[PDB]
């Protein structure tokens, strides 16, 4: 009947419409919806695929959902709502919020069993709905939509720290000592007037408690244009975007992410100090869904079992590392042994004995060495492919260096320090520096790299492999003249 | 206190007149009004802007003179003061606003369910009319043709530059001719906005007229007079209007500035539907209003009465595909024949010779198969020539105009300045002082060509992205926290100069030049135009060059320069085909490289040939025939196709002498 104030969206309809959209949608409907042909029908059709994410959910007490806006325009009657949310966003989502609180409820007591219920009480659940509609870079946006779901896509570039978020303010008084708690409200914060406290009654005795109020998380993150829809010309645009609760850290820097999210302007202020305004607002979007561009089972080990049992696993492995390769069967005998490592242990007196193996690839300069070595960086877990031509002499190892951010100090690991555990590439290792071969003398040695700079003494761990290509002076490696005098290298490096 | 001052213009008879314009003017050449045909056509929500022009105005006030009466000439009025008839055309429109004839269509707009509601608890129980406005009021400048037919000069549209605009035009409309320089993102800027107020009364509307503003934040109605302490204002964005704002710089062009000068620039201020019609590169006529800042804040109290200015913009003239037409082009060009020589001929007309490189340069246009090979492997489609040789050949023409040809193109040249290699992460914009993801010329150029003169002089510093791309032609960017690669698929031509002047009898080519060995086995193909005297090659060159410096016009001859955008229209369709291969052409291959090969083996001398062959060399034996397939053939490649390309080889292979 009563509307909220300012919308078109009453509760009473919306309600009724979802809890008939979830027992009653099917795979039947979705494929009568889209309907493109060669649509399988092969008992999906009674599969009652919300229903049965709702049981699994309840049974593992996770709160996550993933409705999509084309199968919630695929029932006739909810078809409202499609065109419903994406106008008000933010009240069909308390809508939204409030009948998943009692979606448990409809189900946990079908059968009437023991669930608890009370937990589930406390708990509350949220929605995560994507592909909302077609996606539009943000280099076309404009005032008309402001407040209404899109779909965004961009480059990440950083991130910041977790940013405290006041809900609830804590006064006390500095005579009778006495608490109480005010909601804030859109971030202003109505002050208390005098003690509530009739016999206390003394104007302007309040001290607020920073620590002992309650706090929320938030996060913002930086978008950038992606350089396919750029045209010619053009300097990339920016976008800022807002986290909150479970989503925050999930993106990582560098990252390209499509999202979900409401549209928002929000304005800033002219001068610091007076309440002046000035007229032009900030654009940014409040984000509800990230989307982005160990633990292996018993049939896995089932699996790997039998295939261990083959008779020649020695080769087969062999021909798998490098399919495109042909011949140099011998090269990857040495690089599947080497993918492995001998056992490695430290004992008390003698101390660390190595486990890592060391190989290196030199030769004829038009050889196919370079695609080995690119083959064997995506099999290992963890590791780095990186020319040694140039760079800085501590490269691949610890660089104190200055923040861009801010005028702070960072300790930056190197390549060799992250391919800890694994098998790390270098190319080109003939035109490796003077300087900083030493760095690896004291890698393929100890095993470790100390850095002593702007007061900070330190020592990492390496144990690391090297996998090395280099190519001779001349065009051609005349087998008469000795090794030493084509490879450039020095003798112990090379032994 | 403020004197008084008396001025002829009254802008009653003004108004009267606009009214009287609106309604009676009729196009002389649908019928009836020509604008209150536009005003229905608004009314349905469809058009969104109302452009009037003063020529349509001299048109009113000539049939006016056809009667005799007198009239108020509206066009000088409008010319001389601009900021003020906006307000009183837009008055004008209002109160003659058609009521909408079909589909009313209230769906889902939010000020639509705003007002709505306002009525029924208004009846049953004023505001700015710039609230319930949708469209945009521009004018559109004088036109030279209807001035000088009926005379009475002009001044709007006049294409005056940024340094003839003296502080005596301001408040008037006129129009700057320049080249736009930058261009900024569209942001909301609000005209009116409404305040939600703890359910008393109802929401406020204050307008904004400025570029900055103070927040109400007191509830003042009469339910609100109440005494009792209840709370400030708070801003609702959906029932405010919000309008899109873009700002622009635009520059003054090379050739109207005088001698000893620097160029001057002028600020461009667009809102409303017109916003996103200029962007950066583009030489445009702008016309508006020019009108002072107030340049308030800080660093007003120094200049006291000095002002800044900028131009709201009103109209855009800027001065400069499948379909049956160019389904047709390529039919008539393939009718013309030889299109192999032709298309390498009118290349460059100016320059005599050299009609080889001309060919290479062909095939470096077009772009060989780019094939994915499962399990990760791929293979380069992309060309690379590299053109060395002595000075004064027309080294650095040739490569020029290979720019024009293909859109997507970037001329780089030596340590003057450092884009090879720019693939910075670091952005230092003055706008915002924040990070931009800033890549350089190498990704800049996707699907095109890279132009590097002066390739020798360059650092390894670039040679470091150059070795890169050959490889796997995907940029590594800097170490600044972001991890990425970019995609950077482009083929390279390079210009070189051999080292300490000419050609020298010193045997290897690596003594020549400074380039490693390994930099140069990834070029596909290397050029050397040695500069050779000869008596009779001197004269034809001399007089080539003397005939373009008699007449200005090229030396006609018997060969007939292909008009250039059907050289465009070609190379593009040529470059959208996609060949394939047979197993039969194939096996050739096998028996020319291993003839190839046997000739390396002992091909190994004192003076000529540059190493030995590499399977490389097979590998781009394929890539050129990829194009020379392209050129005019399709589906299976052909025999002598591959004759082509080994001819093409062998030729440039043999330069190393000549
Ligand atoms: N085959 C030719 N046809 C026409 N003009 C030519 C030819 N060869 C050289 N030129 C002349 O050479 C000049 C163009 O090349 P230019 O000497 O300016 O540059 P470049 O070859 O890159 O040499 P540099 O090392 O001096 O920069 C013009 O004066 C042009 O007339
Ligand atoms: N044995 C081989 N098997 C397959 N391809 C080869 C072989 N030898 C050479 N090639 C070809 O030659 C090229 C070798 O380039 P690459 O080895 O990466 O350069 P670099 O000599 O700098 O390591 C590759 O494109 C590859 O296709
Ligand atoms: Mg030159
Ligand atoms: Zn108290
Ligand atoms: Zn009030």
């Amino acid at each position: 009947l009563r509307i909220i104030w300012g919308t078109n969206v009453s509760i009473q309809e919306c309600t009724t419409n979802f809890r008939n959209f979830l027992m009653s949608f099917k795979y039947k409907f979705r494929k009568i919806l889209d309907e493109r042909e060669e649509f399988i029908n092969n008992t999906t059709d009674e599969e009652l695929y919300y229903i049965k994410q709702l049981n699994e959910m309840r049974e593992l007490g996770t709160s996550n959902l993933n409705l999509d806006a084309r199968n919630l325009l695929a029932y006739k009657q909810t078809e409202d709502l499609y065109h419903q949310l994406l106008n008000y966003p933010q009240e069909v989502i308390s809508i939204m919020d409030q009948t998943i609180k009692d979606c448990m409820v409809s189900l946990i007591v079908d059968n009437n069993l023991d669930y608890d219920l009370d937990e589930i009480e406390t708990k509350f659940y949220k929605v995560r709905p994507y592909n909302v509609g077609s996606c539009k870079g943000m280099r076309e946006l404009n005032p008309n939509d402001i407040d209404k779901l899109i779909n965004l896509k961009g480059l990440v570039l950083r991130s910041t720290p977790v940013i405290p978020d006041m809900k609830v303010a804590f006064f006390k008084c500095n005579v009778c000592d006495h608490t109480m708690a005010v909601e804030i409200d859109r971030g202003v914060i109505q002050e208390p007037a005098r003690c509530e406290r009739i016999d206390c009654n003394e104007p302007n005795s309040m001290s607020l408690i920073h620590n002992r109020c309650s706090f929320a998380d938030k996060q913002v993150i930086k978008l950038q244009e992606t350089p396919d829809f750029v045209p010619d010309g053009q300097t990339p645009h920016s976008i800022s975007l807002c986290v909150y609760d479970e989503l925050v850290d999930s993106c990582r820097a560098g990252d390209r992410i499509e999202v979900t999210g409401t549209f928002r302007s929000i304005p800033i202020r002219a001068n610091s100090r007076q309440r002046v305004l000035k007229s032009l607002y900030k654009t940014y979007v409040d984000v509800v869904h990230v989307k982005k561009v160990r633990q292996i089972t018993d049939q896995d080990l089932a699996k790997i079992r039998e295939v261990a049992a083959r008779e020649d696993l020695y080769s087969l492995l062999a021909r798998s590392i490098a399919p495109s390769i042909y011949e140099l069967e011998d090269v990857k005998k040495g690089i599947l042994l080497q993918l492995f490592g001998g056992t490695n242990k430290t004992f008390t007196k003698g101390g660390r004995y190595r486990g890592d193996i060391n190989i290196l690839l030199c030769g004829d300069p038009s050889t196919s060495k370079s695609q080995i070595l690119q083959y064997v960086h995506k099999i290992t877990p963890r590791g780095v492919y990186t020319s040694g031509k140039g760079s800085s002499a501590v490269g691949l190892t610890a660089y104190i260096t200055r923040d861009v951010d801010t005028k702070q100090l960072v300790l930056e690991s190197g390549a060799l320090v992250l391919s800890d555990g694994g098998v790390c590439c270098i190319d080109e290792f003939d035109k490796m520096s003077d300087s900083t071969r030493s760095v690896l003398h004291e890698v393929m040695e100890q095993q470790t790299i100390s850095i002593a700079k702007a007061g900070i003494i330190t020592t990492l761990n390496a144990r690391s492999s090297i996998l090395a290509s280099a190519n001779p002076i001349g065009s051609r490696y005349n087998p008469n003249l000795p090794v030493t005098e084509n490879i450039d290298l020095p003798p112990p490096l090379l032994s | 206190a403020l004197p008084s001052i008396q001025l002829p213009v009254d802008y009653n008879n003004l108004f009267n007149e606009i009214t009287d314009f609106l309604v009676t003017f009729k196009q002389d050449t649908e019928k009836g009004p020509k604008y209150m045909a536009m005003l229905q056509k608004v009314a349905n929500r469809e058009l969104n802007s109302v452009i009037i022009d003063l020529d349509d105005i001299l048109q009113y006030q000539n049939e006016k003179f056809l009667q005799g009466t007198q009239a108020d000439d509206l066009v000088s009025a409008i010319q001389q003061n601009a900021n003020h008839f906006t307000e009183l055309f837009c008055r004008a429109i209002d109160n003659n606003m058609p009521l909408p004839t079909k589909e009313i269509d209230y769906k889902d707009d939010v000020l639509d369910v705003i007002l709505n509601q306002r009525r029924l608890r208004n009846e049953r129980m004023l505001f700015p009319p710039n609230l319930t406005r949708r469209y945009f009021l521009y004018f559109k400048p004088l036109s030279q043709n209807c001035a000088r037919r009926y005379r009475k000069k002009a001044i709007s549209s006049k294409p005056l530059s940024v340094r003839q605009i003296k502080g005596d035009f301001l408040g008037q409309l006129i129009t700057v001719r320049g080249i736009i320089t930058r261009v900024s993102d569209v942001k909301p800027a609000v005209e009116v906005i409404a305040y939600t107020c703890d359910q008393c009364g109802y929401e406020v509307f204050q307008e904004v007229n400025s570029r900055t503003f103070t927040p109400l934040s007191e509830c003042t109605s009469e339910e609100c007079s109440q005494n009792q302490t209840k709370g400030q204002l708070f801003m609702s964005t959906r029932a405010s209007k919000f309008s899109a704002f873009q700002e622009c710089k635009i520059q003054e062009l090379s050739q109207q500035v005088p001698v000893g000068h620097i160029p001057r620039s002028l600020n461009i201020h667009v809102n409303g539907t017109l916003v996103r019609s200029l962007s950066p590169g583009d030489i445009v006529d702008v016309t508006g209003i020019f009108l002072p800042a107030p340049y308030t804040g800080f660093k007003a109290l120094k200049a006291g009465l000095l002002t800044e200015t900028y131009l709201e913009a009103q109209f855009v003239r800027q001065h400069k595909s499948l379909t049956s037409d160019v389904e047709e082009r390529v039919m008539e060009l393939i009718t013309s024949g030889d299109v192999y020589n032709r298309l390498a001929k009118s290349i460059a007309p100016e320059i005599y010779g050299n009609l080889d490189v001309k060919k290479a340069l062909l095939l470096l246009l077009v772009g060989g198969v780019d094939k994915r090979v499962g399990d990760g492997m791929k293979i380069r489609g992309d060309i690379n020539v590299c053109l060395m040789g002595d000075p004064g050949v027309a080294k650095s023409q040739l490569l020029k105009a290979i720019c024009k040809i293909s859109p997507r193109g970037v001329y780089t040249t030596g340590k003057g300045s450092s884009g090879v290699g720019l693939t910075a992460a670091v952005m230092k914009d003055p706008v915002t002082d924040e990070m931009i993801l800033e890549g350089g010329a190498l990704v800049l150029a996707d699907n095109g060509i890279c132009c590097i003169d002066e390739f020798d002089k360059m650092d390894e510093s670039d040679r470091t992205a150059i070795h890169e791309v050959m490889e796997q032609q995907t940029i590594s960017i800097s170490k600044a926290g972001i991890n990425t690669t970019l995609n950077a698929r482009t083929s390279i031509l390079a210009a070189a100069n051999p080292l300490y002047g000419r050609y020298n009898p010193r045997l290897s080519p690596l003594d020549n030049i400074n380039l490693p060995a390994a930099l140069l086995s990834r070029f596909d193909i290397l050029f050397l135009m040695l500069d050779i005297p000869s008596r009779d090659d001197d004269e034809k060159l001399a007089e080539h060059v003397t005939y373009v410096h008699m007449h200005n016009k090229q030396p006609d001859l018997d060969f007939t320069p292909v008009e250039p955008s059907k050289m465009r229209e070609y190379i593009a369709y040529a470059k959208t085909k996609r060949p394939v291969m047979s197993e039969a052409v194939n096996d050739y291959v096998v028996q020319a490289y291993i003839r190839l090969r046997q000739d390396s083996k002992r091909e190994m001398d004192s003076k000529f040939s540059f190493g030995q062959a590499t399977p490389r060399t097979l590998l781009g034996i394929i890539r050129l025939s990829q194009a020379l397939a392209k050129l005019r053939l399709a589906d299976m490649v052909d025999i002598d196709d591959v004759e082509e390309a080994l001819r093409l080889v062998r030729v440039s292979k043999e330069s190393l002498y000549q």
